[PDB]
């Protein structure tokens, strides 16, 4: 699998792939792995099905409960340090899963977690079995004067190199920006495909 | 010698559990019904002194962003309860995955009031609850008692204001109903109990329509009903 | 026959909730109010022999650098609830990483002392205490009750001086206000209680604004305001 | 029925800590104070009959080689709270390694007395102590209430000689002193109290300078003040 | 109505620990005192029928080896406390190798008496005991109250002759004395208390020098003395 | 007002205690002596009706085939303690090896009657034990109370008929005797004491002899003792 | 990683790098390895992210637990202690960190405190991949007669030699000189970047 | 190590040699591996020396209990029935050690009990190290219609020939000779010298 | 590491070596393995660090709340029996730890503890990696005729051909002879360097 999160100016982009195995074997060309799990605030899924998304039902459970209580969303360094006291709570039974969280409360941040809790700030990250591509694109052509438009593009970019080299990931690649003004918003699937039949990475 | 402790009487009644209802007869009345698609709810807000935060000071309570909650009796109790509530609302969200009926969440609340009336030992909640919201079925209502008896209602009210409200309530009360002259009808029903203290307030009403989330009104639109 | 334990009363009431109330009314008077950017704690200190320590007598105690409290009532009662607000917001800390909102903290220790109201065999706490301070909200202000009652207030007060003080606050207090002109309007507050013992003394008074940590006056400022 | 169990009274007053009070004035009378680089504890000693053993009745007992206690009331209370002061000093001297603040040790011991006042179906400890000692801090002195209640005292006293000593102290005692002149004015507070048997005794006297420990003194050097 | 519980009395004393004392006064009458080298245990031992077997009817009750112990009260709270003190200083002898100090079994009994002083649903132990023997410090004599109160004495009594004895033990004790002569006074003693059965027995008597074990003597030895 | 749950009188006696004590004096009556190279014991059997099965029922219980047991008093908290012994004489059995005392498993017996006593909430044993049989030392035979008090006899009774029984052993007891005559003699002690049915009966009687086991005689061994 | 702390006269210097490679592949060119922990003590991190970051929280919570709870701020000696009974009440699970903290109180301190929870004073210590390249240069260079800028000059020469010498270290070196009198002051980037061109390390 | 144990007449006598090692590297040229258990019985130590000591603790505490309940001296086939059921509640995390217990109650004994406790009577037992060998000579020489002394002489030359033919053995010897008449006798070590250089076994 | 102790007449000495290594690579060259037990007992270090800081903080702590109830010193028999006990409570998550006391009550005696718990009496032991250097040199040099200026030069020749022979040991001696007149005193490190300086072993 692949992920990608890239933050910007004013807002962050995360996307992944859409295809689980589950087994050598490619088994389901459409799957989920992007989530909203808070109306400001998104989680991407790069490890073992199960867990990943037990972790993400227990995390839209928990966030739901906080907003419910203080009627206040949760600020993301907050987001990424519950999720790590979870998974280091339980590490010697853990959850073989590298989570990615990223969202905006007064300033867009994009979080990675590996399977043992550590949380560390980065303005772009990855993770999944097709994450040195991407990291590898977003290295050379990144910059952080971006608009929305040319990040989601260097987005589709990435994910379609990303595609292009390597087994675990591929299907049909699903963006969601998330911004402070227009809250969560994932961009249909119709815009996607024109973008990427305009950047002519299609065959 | 008549029995203060939650045992039986030689007629067949709950004295604790009776003590508690006439404590929750001593709370902030409160009121509900359904509308056309959707259920509304209406708060009394008796803001005593000038003192006290006008805008945070909240009867309305949301379990979840698809069951919310309003309450009467004794407010530390209240708040207690609706605490489970919401985390048995979470916890039905983790393992079932949505909240498919806001029944099973009724009644869950409603035997966690019943295991506390029935051992020995603790008192019962002083306190009365009616949940709304919708669902799979549709926008539901309900009530709940200090004994544990829940009831499915069209349009029910709780509180001080109980009997003047459901008087009003049998009275005059339509079926389905658009949602301004719905609670324009809450509002006069408001008015018709609370006639004791010779002016209303300002409220705190909140409604829900099926497909859509709660939207709890703010101060500038309230005062344009009344 | 007329019930001295946490059961219910024949109209409603915890009479042993009632009885830790006006426990609370035999304390030390204390206060509390919001200015512009900010909220002031101001604690009456009765020094009544001079045996005493004069310096090391605290009853503004600190939660953390973001939340205070003070207290009244029982003593020993306060200093325990006290140092579980303390485990509790320093495990609030450890979990969430950051101080959020100071309301989940006074709602935990709301219902912690709601858990010895409710069961039986143990005596509410007779105390009762105001929580202040900052956060991404912005100032706030919280009572607690002995039944676990929370009420956030702009001003409000607590101890023996609870009714002569929140009289005076509701005739001349104001929305915002500077920190000099606010900390000698509560200072003119307790003067306007405490005019029994015909001197008021040089009390503790702390404060923060946001942005800030809390600055507790030492005994040479405070007496340049009196 | 005036409720003779650790609930609340309808003015709001713990009986049975009055109770647990009023145990502690038939105690034996002790007394401590503060002087110029130091602390001393002074403990009066009523050696009743003469088969005694005088040498090994002590109630001046230490808690560490820097911090100290004596106490009065029921002494088996006393003994297992001294017992239990003991195991919480070498828990912090496990582990946090040194002993830096005697008041972590003073408000543990108080919230364990605290705990048998809170619940129901044990009673309060009949014992009242005074902890002294030096820390990172200086030289401390506490006391410690049925109730749970600390305060720290430049000078105070405990038992049932504690009005006319506390008189004696608040008419002649002064901050910095030296410990030959600050022993001879507790003499002299203790022979103030305790004319009613027309002769003192020969009490036991203890005390510490910051960065030395405790020295006791033995028999013949407390006749020499005498 | 006059308090009885373990809980406390308006004048603060334990109704309970009193009734457990006075039922150590209907008790059999011992006695124990030190002499030159050692200490001695003699206990009285009303022979009231003469089908009971004579030889095997003990009231003095090694501990160990080098601690002995003779009871008085209830006789059954004595044997469940003799072997608790048994099972101590084993578990002592595992731990720490060696019976060092014999203060340390007997604050272990008495805490032990004060657990059941202390919680609520269990009386309290009516048994009294005296402790006895040798150790690194040397001879050694405690005594045991059903408050847990512990006294070392150069001499002391327990039972139903206990005023009488420590009378005759204020009168006539000197500190040092060799066993023979001691044993003398201590026959002397127990014939001085005893004068309202006009003829004292033959008793059991029983003592230890330091270096050696116990001694205790058989039927023939003890009444050459007598 | 006079006191009836396991706590202490005003003189010190345990009413509940003495309450299980004159219950188990309705019981019926056994008694049991030594002889020259064992024990016998002998009981009552009072054949109320003639419908009740002649044969089977028993009141000499085996709790070893070296230690055997009769009773008397409440029969069903017989049959418990009778079954706890044999359990307890088991785990003997099975820990170390041999069954060396008989005095361990009487005392292990007597104190789990003292747990009843001592703790609230459970009413004592209303049931009196004596324990026979041969071990290394010899032939034994106990006691055992409702406080737990455990006595050695060389003869002794227990039941209803118990001062009667006493006298004659007092008057005509004597220490070495054949078994013949030692059962004879017993015969002889309860036909004393029964003279108040103005005839016997046909009782059940037991002995054992060291070295052998338990021969407990049938019906027509103890008509020709008749 | 790296890490470095070097007691002097009246201060104590402590700074790591800013690398987080939770892979082989690192992944994170900015994190954050030094701690403020007190206001006049500071912890440095050189072992698994997740474990060292939940040992940073919690050292944090009970230090200003501590500090709330007594009015005085805590002993170094008491720190260390209180984090050796931590990491060996759980050794047979433990905590894969080799943490390292300094500070002063009456006299500064800087401790080690290895996986199984071994304290040991001495005056300059390290931690990490990279240790053994910074101990043979403050062997070689080091004198206990330095003022503050020799010794952040002698801290920035370490740990620049481990960045040239050593893949795991690497990134921007972050310093914070707590003292007695300023207090905590954690040095701005630009006054790093100013040392680093002056002595000329800089590539 | 070695132990014996030999029962004749009308008493028993158990040695050990005194050299403990504890690492292979002999240690402790004098320790103490003969315990009186009780004042009519002893016990020997041949294994783990922390286990055996702290076997030997636990034994000494529960015959002196046991002695205090029933003013009786315990059994010897009570003490093995004791030790075995101590030894077998835990098996599966055991204690490495071969005990030999031996007294005289009305008849002498010297029982043996290996690590699973398992119990059995025999006339003459060893343990140890250095057993083969003292079981070959008590083969060879022993005869039940022996004194003490010549007992005792067989005892000497038998741990002698363990000394002169094992590297783990070592050291002097220590006898005791237990008896119904005198009690518990352990022999002086100028005796035992004095009886090593009558039979000529001193190098 | 390497330790000794030795006993003699009315004193009993023992010392360390202070290099700690926690690595191979050794780490820090002023450590602390010589401990303040009690007013007339010490106790030494030669395991892993941690686990042996640990004991000497529970043998601090328990002698004394000891001696603060009893109101006398623990006999050197009951700490090594407490300390055997504590280590053979757990043993299979054992602490890796040779551990040695030393001490006078009212004659000298230095005890050794294993990591099983063997207590064993000796007039002269030592532990850790240095430790059969030592030993050598003890038995060729070693009588008990000695005065304690005699018995400390024998104890830096020994910890000094420990040094000069063995890698894991090493850095300043520190010693501190333990007496019944004078207590527990800790030799000043100039009187050792005159020591060594008088006994020519330094270069």
């Amino acid at each position: 699998t692949t992920t990608v999160g890239i933050t910007l100016k004013d807002a962050v982009i995360m996307a992944t792939e859409r295809r689980v195995t589950m087994e050598n074997f490619i088994m389901h060309k459409n799957g989920k792995k992007l989530f909203q799990i808070d109306t400001y605030t998104g989680m991407t899924i790069a490890g073992l099905v199960g867990d990943a998304q037990v972790l993400v039902r227990y995390m839209k459970a928990e966030l739901e409960l906080y907003r419910l209580q203080r009627r206040v969303n949760m600020p993301i360094e907050a987001v990424a340090t519950l999720l790590s006291n979870m998974l280091n709570q339980v590490k010697y039974m853990p959850y073989m899963v590298q989570l990615l969280v990223g969202g905006i409360d007064t300033a867009p941040h994009v979080f990675s977690i590996d399977a043992a809790g550590g949380s560390v700030e980065d303005i772009y990250a990855s993770t999944g079995s097709g994450s040195p591509f991407v990291y590898g694109v977003l290295e050379s052509q990144y910059s952080e004067k971006m608009t929305v438009d040319e990040g989601v593009d260097l987005v589709i970019r990435a994910i379609s190199a990303a595609k292009q080299r390597d087994s675990a990931s591929g299907g049909m690649i699903d963006v969601a920006v998330i911004t402070r003004k227009d809250g969560y918003v994932q961009l249909p699937t119709d815009q996607i495909e024109s973008r990427i039949r305009k950047l002519g990475l299609i065959l | 010698y008549d029995r203060a402790i939650t045992v039986f009487s030689p007629d067949g009644r709950l004295f604790q559990v009776e003590y508690a209802l006439e404590a929750v007869k001593k709370g902030s009345t409160a009121l509900g019904m359904k509308f056309a698609n959707g259920v509304l709810l209406i708060s009394d807000k008796k803001v005593r002194s000038r003192l006290i935060e006008q805008n945070s000071i909240e009867k309305i309570q949301l379990i979840d962003d698809y069951v919310a909650a309003v309450t009467s009796g004794l407010v530390a109790d209240a708040r207690v309860l609706v605490d489970f509530a919401r985390i048995s609302a979470q916890q039905e969200k983790v393992t079932y995955g949505s909240l498919v009926n806001i029944e099973n969440l009724v009644k869950r609340v409603a035997d966690q009031m019943q295991q506390y009336t029935q051992y020995g030992g603790v008192r019962p909640y002083g306190v009365s609850l009616i949940f709304a919201g919708i669902d799979q079925i549709g926008p539901r209502l309900f009530d709940c008692d200090p004994a544990g008896t829940i009831n499915e209602y069209k349009a029910t009210a709780i509180g001080s204001g109980k009997d003047a409200v459901v008087s009003f309530l049998e009275r005059e009360y339509k079926e389905n109903l658009p949602e301004k002259e719905a609670v324009t009808l809450g509002i006069k029903a408001l008015k018709s109990s609370l006639e004791e203290g010779e002016e209303l307030k300002a409220p705190e009403i909140a409604s829900i329509t099926v497909g859509n989330k709660y939207r709890i009104y703010d101060q500038e639109e309230v005062k344009k009903f009344l």
